[PDB]
């Protein structure tokens, strides 16, 4: 919206911090470049493994971040739901625990 | 803020195209990172702003990511493909590209002629998503808990190496 | 051209420019404390001198390495960990972010965060630091994974993602004490993501790989330690927002009470960094999913149960 | 809609596979047994069949928009698990000479049978889009569990990508109808429009959905993926790509063509018409000069899914194609399940990745003579040969077909099964020649038994087909 | 405000051109990038018919898109490093054995 008079405010006071963060970001390598004066291999698969992790369980845990907003409005049904849902995160958990791919070993 | 949306619509164009038709992958990745940015904005200017906020949380930060991770994983430069250019000559690039060209064409006539009513403001909370998600989507959300699960015991099963060490040569078929 | 309207967003701007300042100023008077209090186990100038070197520095661009990302790492890692601080009140009317995803907003910036680690470690032409930085982004995901659910605890018992409805429903008890394990892990992950002391230098049991803050040098690796500051003194005002009471105090000013508990956390990280070693690489990938993920799930099932006990 | 605890009986054959999922899940995690988890496994099938029938006792629900429980839901969820318990009896001989971990096969099995109750049960866009993936998910790993094997890392990679690109073009199809009609329920996709049914946007989606769908029944010129991925992924792994993903698949699709006001549009239908006609002449011809039985059954899946098309075509003329696709489609379950079954049978153990993959049927009568007499019933059945259940569907899609007047498909159908006995009976004659060179485990008796009691039941319901036909008339969803 | 038109115009152009990189690019690596391009055009497209009709249904299904975007990302990207540790080389024109 662009007509409360008050967020519309705080619109422009977020847009104006991020363009002079940037500007001040920007600023500064200008200032450290202008100023001074001039004179085959493979890493892993456990890297590949720990951020699959990442955006599994990031996935799965987007979506308790919807439902912690609604916590109260909806019911116990809900808590079963989320509840069941946590429940076998769990157990894909405990399953990568227990076979071994969620540790290093050096 | 139809400005911005515009904007963002035609960075993001912009951006994918350079996607395209770009030689090294990570200039490519990060110019898809920043198509997903600008479809974040497109997201935030429509009132989706959960979308958004999914959009740069986990595909701008949780896909891109792996994709960045292999690509310095295994040391691709893009290279045995960047010297060929294949893609930068007619026979390769006009074909397909008219192709798609073809159906851009007939599904933009198939956009048009349609009634619209306009995107109007109201921005939808998450609060009303996580109502509906929870709601009458119960087994949407159980199903895809067990999707995600399905995916990480396969790449799991795919992707793990059985050697050892943190650096491993390019051995052809693994001894 | 002086209308009311224009002298109120006029004023807001100057309220936006005023806390970024002060929270660039803040994060160099950390490190400057760092420097302080830890040689004891005005002063004041020496930053400035340091800067003022930094500036009068000649630059490198190593001529095997592309400009853009190289030079574009140190502004992830600056700007990003910046505009985290966006969302974070500090008095009843000197916010600058007061929208609807008041904390989804810092998710995205911790998720751009890790670009930074990655491109250095792409853009520096050396397979050591790409190693180092292989190391410490897995590091940073693996302890990442769980910051969401630390902060769905307090989501949760709230009910919004916005932080003044955070800070107004922390208005008869602060979220420390029935959230105490959301409290810790938040704060783990809070010095995890920020590449804080304990979970520092990943390359330090290996020999094959080296940090990606080297083949940086001046202004780039200095905006990676201010933006390094910047973060952990935003995760700072973040968890006392979010887990102590927001500028919430008996008699002193709101922003000063705020002032207060940012810098008594801050020396709070001064001591658990004088404290506690140094661990190993592998116990801190066994306790950053072992211990970490199934205790905050844990928290948001019981969470979740005492406020739907209680459901009036 | 919340969930009453009466809607809870009808989730039963879908409650209880994931509870066997997550049971299978723990006991890998606890012991890493080959035998107990297949065993588990088959034992939470076997329970979700009984729980079947216990929603049997109940009556037709609707539980949620996403999900609605009848008879239709029913048969193919029965479908689904019966095809997923013949998969993992094929694969346990399978699985016994493989080098690396053994059960996460069974984990996938379980996952894509309850992708394929999901989509069985399906009435919304949603749960159909989630139970395509559910089923393509554990498919990518069932099709490259032998990545060390040059080919079935080819199949999982051709499989992921294309089928990664149809549901990109499906995803793109509801959103496209979605915009034009506000609702994503299979009821409501024309229900504002009305002479204007040939909306054009809502018109465009349902193409990039049929596109989408198409893919997965191998429906032309989207039938590419199919020999190669049949060729280079295991045999169990064939067997439930060819039964269960398309059973689970062709019925949800029935169900959105039947449920959505839009399948009395005459484009829809039409370009259909020309689909299935290439789709079973291109099959059919393609399979001419084939000497790989696996690419040969790919090529018979497309001619058989043209089949099932033409059977669709007069849904909403004829109100007998949904009977007929039943009965055919329990016809070519058991036929494929047997032909898969001999395949799997002969081609166990894994015996390594650098060994040949190649079944060689020919001279297969004088070493294992049983195995030769169910696969040649088989083909029988294949071909639309009498005293086969192939017949009883042929016969009823023929009827379909000429019932609604599609002289075109009729006809294309009669040339298409003409070409296919070719190789039906080659491959049935081939079968008993005298191979030029060349066991006794419980389990593969289990797989023998288990394709032999599918070459009687193929048998008898050719030659009395009247009990299929009053099941599957019993099983008649909400009209 | 803003029409649909627009936006589904934005939505099927990012698809067109995922669909021409997942075409013209040998490389699996950009296949797979061109995969992801049509992932979030459709998931753009639902996303704007959700927000035309004030429903949250759009955004549910841009949560299961970006669900199968992450799980089959990960498949692909997981099939990438086993075609790359075996064969040494991500050319997807050479893993053409199977031949009709």
């Amino acid at each position: 919206m662009s007509t409360s008079t008050e967020v519309i405010a705080h619109h422009w006071a977020f847009a104006i911090f991020l363009i002079v963060a940037i500007g001040l970001c920007c600023l500064m390598l200008v200032g450290g470049w202008f100023l001074g004066g001039r004179a085959r291999l493979r890493l892993s698969a456990k890297f590949y493994l720990v951020a699959m992790f990442f955006v599994i369980f990031d996935v799965e845990a987007l979506y308790l971040f919807a439902w912690s907003t609604s916590i109260r409005e909806s019911g116990w049904v809900g808590f079963v739901e989320a509840a069941i849902f946590i429940f076998v995160l769990l157990a894909g958990l405990v399953y990568l625990v227990r076979i071994g791919a969620l540790d290093w070993t050096p | 803020m139809e400005f911005a949306f515009y904007i963002c619509g035609l960075i993001a164009i912009l951006a994918t195209l350079r996607v395209i038709t770009h030689t090294n992958p990570v200039h490519a990745l990060l110019y898809l990172i920043i198509s997903l940015l600008a479809i974040s904005g497109v997201f935030f200017s429509l009132g989706a702003y959960f979308a958004g906020a999914l959009e740069i949380i986990v595909y701008a930060g949780a896909i891109m990511v792996l994709f960045v991770f292999v690509v310095m994983m295994l040391n691709l430069g893009g290279s045995e493909i960047e010297q060929e250019r294949q893609w930068l000559k007619p026979q390769v690039w006009i074909g397909p590209a008219i192709l798609s060209a073809i159906m851009l064409v007939v599904i933009v006539y198939a956009i048009l002629g349609v009634n619209d009513q306009g995107i109007d403001g109201t921005p939808i909370s998450a609060k009303a998503v996580g109502i509906t998600l929870f709601g009458p989507y119960v087994l949407a959300v159980e199903l895809a808990s067990m999707l995600l699960l399905a995916g990480l015991v396969v790449a799991f099963h795919v992707g793990r190496e059985e050697r050892a060490g943190e650096v491993l040569s390019n051995r052809k078929d693994d001894s | 051209w002086i209308s009311p309207e224009l002298i109120e967003i006029l004023l807001t701007i100057l309220k936006a420019v005023v806390i970024l300042l002060v929270v660039v100023t803040c994060g160099a008077f950390m490190s400057f404390g760092e420097r302080r209090l830890l040689g004891l186990f005005g002063g004041s100038l020496q930053l400035v001198a340091d800067m003022i070197k930094m500036f009068f520095k000649e630059d490198w661009i190593p001529k095997f390495s592309d400009r853009v990302i190289f030079t574009l790492a140190p502004m992830i890692a600056f700007t990003s960990l910046l505009l985290a601080f966006a969302i974070v009140p500090v008095s009843p009317g000197w916010v600058v972010a007061d929208l609807n995803i008041g904390i989804l907003f810092f998710l995205m910036m911790a998720g751009l965060a890790v670009y930074a680690v990655l491109f250095a470690g792409w853009s520096s032409n050396n397979k050591y630091s790409l190693l180092g930085a292989m190391r410490a982004s897995a590091q940073t995901l693996s302890y990442e994974v769980f910051l969401g659910l630390s902060l769905m605890g307090v989501v949760a018992q709230a009910g919004s993602f916005n932080m003044t409805d955070i800070v107004n429903s922390q208005a008869h008890v602060w979220n420390v004490i029935p959230q105490f394990f959301g409290f810790i892990t938040f704060a783990i992950a809070g010095v995890a993501v920020c590449h804080r002391h304990p979970f520092d230098q990943p390359e330090a049991e290996q020999e094959l790989a080296d940090g990606y803050h080297i083949e940086y040098s001046g202004m780039k690796f200095g905006l990676f330690f201010v933006g390094e500051y910047i973060g952990i003194v935003t995760i700072s005002a973040l968890m006392v927002t979010l887990f102590f009471g927001g500028w919430q105090g008996p008699l002193l000013p709101p922003f000063i009470w705020f002032a207060l508990k940012t810098a008594f956390f801050m020396m709070m990280f001064i001591l658990i960094r004088a404290s506690l070693p140094r661990p190993r690489y592998d116990q801190v990938m066994s306790f950053g999913w072992k211990i970490c993920l199934p205790l905050t799930l844990i928290n948001l099932l019981v969470t979740a149960a005492v406020i739907l006990w209680q459901a009036q | 809609m919340t969930i009453t605890p009466q809607n809870l009986i009808a989730l039963l054959p879908l409650l209880i596979v994931g509870l066997t999922v997550v049971v299978v899940m723990l006991s890998i995690a606890w012991r890493r047994n080959h035998f107990l988890n297949a065993t588990l496994s088959v034992i939470g099938l076997n329970a979700a069949l009984v729980s079947l029938w216990f929603v049997g006792q109940a009556g037709a629900m609707d539980v949620t928009p996403l999900m609605r429980v009848d008879g239709f839901a029913m048969l193919y969820t029965g479908l689904v698990l019966l095809a997923s318990l013949a998969t993992c009896t094929f694969a346990y001989p399978w699985l016994e000479g493989y080098n690396d971990n053994k059960d996460e096969f069974y984990l996938l099995v379980l996952i894509a049978a309850l992708g394929g109750i999901l989509l069985a049960n399906a009435n919304h866009l949603a749960s159909l889009f989630l139970g395509i993936e559910l089923i393509s998910l554990p498919l990518f790993g069932l099709v490259g569990y032998a990545f060390r094997q040059k080919r079935s890392l080819e199949a999982s990679i051709k499989y992921t990508i294309l089928s990664a690109a149809a549901s990109s073009f499906l995803l793109f199809g509801m959103a496209l109808v979605y915009a034009q009609s506000g609702d994503l329920s299979f009821v409501a996709l024309g229900k504002n429009l009305g002479g204007m049914l040939n909306e054009p946007l809502l018109l465009a989606g349902f193409g990039l959905m049929i596109v989408g769908l198409g893919f997965k029944l191998s429906l032309v010129p989207f039938h590419l993926w199919t020999p190669d991925v049949y060729q280079g992924a295991p045999a169990p792994v064939s067997t439930f790509l060819a039964t269960a993903s398309k059973i689970a698949i062709f019925g949800v699709v029935m169900r959105l063509f039947l449920y959505a006001p839009v399948g009395d549009s005459e484009a829809i239908r039409v370009v259909l018409a020309i689909i299935a006609f290439a789709s079973i002449i291109f099959g059919n011809l393609m399979a001419l000069s084939q000497t790989n039985i696996k690419r040969l059954l790919g090529y018979s899946s497309i001619s058989h899914l043209g089949y099932l098309l033409v059977a669709l075509i007069a849904l909403q003329t004829g109100e007998m194609s949904m009977e007929a696709v039943g009965v055919y489609l329990a016809g070519y379950l058991f036929s494929s399940l047997g032909a898969f079954g001999v395949v799997s049978l002969m081609s166990s153990p894994y015996r390594g990745p650098d060994a040949d993959s190649l079944f060689s049927y020919r001279g297969l009568f004088w070493h294992r003579p049983i195995l030769a007499a169910v696969m040649t019933v088989m083909m029988l059945s294949l071909a639309g040969i009498p005293m086969t259940l192939g017949f009883i569907g042929k016969f009823y899609v023929l009827a379909v077909g000429v019932q609604a007047h599609l002289w075109w498909l009729v006809g294309a159908v009669v040339v298409g099964s003409a070409i296919g006995l070719y190789y039906y009976l080659r491959v049935a004659v081939s079968l008993y020649l005298h191979a030029p060179e060349q066991p006794s485990n419980w389990q593969y008796s289990a797989g023998g038994i288990v394709v032999l009691i599918s070459a009687l039941l193929v048998l008898v319901l050719g030659v009395w087909p009247q009990p299929l036909i009053s099941i599957v008339r019993l099983a008649m969803p909400l009209m | 405000m803003i029409p649909l038109q627009h936006g589904l115009i934005l939505a099927a152009i990012l698809f067109v051109l995922g669909l021409t990189g997942l075409v013209i690019r040998r490389n699996l690596l950009f296949m797979l990038i061109g995969l992801e391009i049509m992932i979030n055009a459709s998931a753009l497209a639902f996303v704007v018919a959700g927000s035309y009709w004030g429903q949250t249904d759009g955004q549910v299904m841009y949560i299961l898109a970006i669900s199968l975007a992450a799980a089959e990302a990960s498949i692909g990207l997981a099939l990438l490093l086993q075609l790359h540790r075996r064969r040494q080389n991500l050319n997807i024109d050479s893993v053409s054995e199977m031949r009709g």
